[PDB]
């Protein structure tokens, strides 16, 4: 289950900062991986553990934490 | 042409205003968890295009909902819009100016989007049927895709009456030639496509003189095996046979894009790979593939991704996009 490995890296980083960019979270793990992580966020946002926001078409995805992430 | 993007307004689970940009992707996968609202997104595409496979659309905690599609017709970017009021009254618009469903249907019918045949939209859970349908049904579809179905009424009227016979031969010659104009092409390209998705497949007319008055027997034989009746094929086998027919039939008057829901649900990891390979290998500015898959094997190979997620507080689906052509 990778939705936990991703929840972990985010649960950490979101305790040392308010905002986190998707590209960065991927960064700290080293294309099949980008998509894999992308789904993980979407999953997490749906469960309610995370917040998502994007400004432009294919711009940056801002990830913020929610009380449930913990 | 290409489907550049969409704009939904209280469409289904898409409360408020939602913008979806496909960018220059010619292979986009709409991914997200169960219940997030991916199929609703396809329901929106089929909705703007006409298609009747109503107030039950419109979001539910507004009085009307609308969907806009930004089609790329040459240099210009056309805006196709459709609205539904809570009473059921729909309205169509093109580039902002209201129009009739006839003018609308034609615009699309001219860009090869036959909302009649729906042969470019495979809804969730329906892929295997394209193969498993009955010969009579397959025939009906051919009649529907070629256009030969039009002469169906008149042909029946004049058929019953029995110099009134020349009016019957004249029309028979059209229903038949129009039907063959499509069938022949499809038949000729069917086997190559099936083999690529692998193999051997074929179509067979039953009533040779009047093919439209009988079944069309579809035969597919997965590789290392040897049978022909769809009855013997397994779920994954039936799926692949279906995707081949689906693509063969569209090869005649190529729709500009496909919207496939969970077509890969019954597939091997090997087979998911072949479909993904095929899609990637054939996608291009003229043939765009919008796929909804839960499988990484599938969406990994995409050009871009449209991620759908829920936002429980706000009780609405949401969208975020990612371009995979970089990774
Ligand atoms: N009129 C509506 N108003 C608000 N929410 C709606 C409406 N119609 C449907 N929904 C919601 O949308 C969900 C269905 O979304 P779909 O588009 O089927 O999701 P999905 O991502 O396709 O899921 P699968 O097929 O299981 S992978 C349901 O769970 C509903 O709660
Ligand atoms: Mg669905």
């Amino acid at each position: 289950k990778a939705i936990v490995q991703m929840a972990k890296i985010l649960r950490k980083e979101l305790s040392e900062e308010k905002e986190v960019i998707f590209t960065d979270v991927l960064k700290s793990q080293a294309k099949r991986e980008a998509s894999r992580g992308f789904f993980d966020i979407l999953s997490l946002a749906t469960e309610g553990c995370i917040g998502l926001s994007q400004t432009e078409a294919f711009g940056n995805i801002k990830i913020d934490a929610k009380p449930a992430l913990f | 042409g290409r489907l550049v993007g969409l704009e939904l307004s209280n469409f289904k689970s898409y409360r408020g205003v939602t913008k979806v940009g496909f960018g220059e992707s010619n292979f986009t996968s709409i991914i997200g968890p169960n219940g997030s609202g991916k199929s609703n997104m396809m329901d929106a595409i089929s909705f703007v295009l006409g298609v009747r496979s109503l107030k039950d659309l419109i979001y539910r905690g507004p009085q009307s909902a609308y969907v806009k599609a930004f089609y790329q017709k040459g240099n210009k970017l056309v805006e196709l819009m459709r609205i539904i009021s809570r009473n059921g009254d729909t309205s169509y618009k093109i580039d902002g100016k209201t129009v009739s469903y006839k003018d609308y249907s034609i615009f699309l019918e001219n860009e090869n989007i036959l909302i009649k045949a729906k042969n470019f939209l495979v809804f969730q859970g329906d892929v295997e049927q394209i193969a498993a349908q009955s010969p009579v049904e397959l025939s009906r579809m051919f009649e529907e895709v070629s256009g030969s179905i039009q002469y169906k009424k008149e042909y029946e009227e004049l058929k019953e009456k029995i110099k009134i016979l020349n009016q019957f031969l004249k029309i028979k010659k059209k229903r038949k030639e129009l039907f063959e104009k499509t069938f022949d092409y499809v038949s000729d390209h069917l086997d190559a496509i099936y083999r690529e998705l692998t193999g051997n497949a074929s179509l067979t007319i039953e009533d040779e003189d009047e093919p439209f008055n009988a079944g069309i027997k579809y035969h597919a034989t997965p590789p290392l095996k040897r049978f022909k009746d769809m009855e013997y094929l397994s779920g994954g086998e039936k799926t692949v046979a279906a995707l081949a027919l689906l693509f063969a039939i569209n090869s005649y008057q190529p729709s500009p894009f496909f919207v496939l829901d969970e077509v890969d649900a019954a597939l091997d990891i090997t087979n998911v790979q072949r479909i993904a390979a095929y899609i990637r290998r054939h996608r291009n500015p003229d043939l765009q593939f919008i796929v909804i898959s839960l499988k990484n094997t599938m969406f990994e190979k995409s050009d871009a991704l449209v991620g759908v997620y829920r936002q429980q507080q706000e009780n609405s689906s949401k969208i975020i996009t990612l371009d995979l052509s970089n990774y």
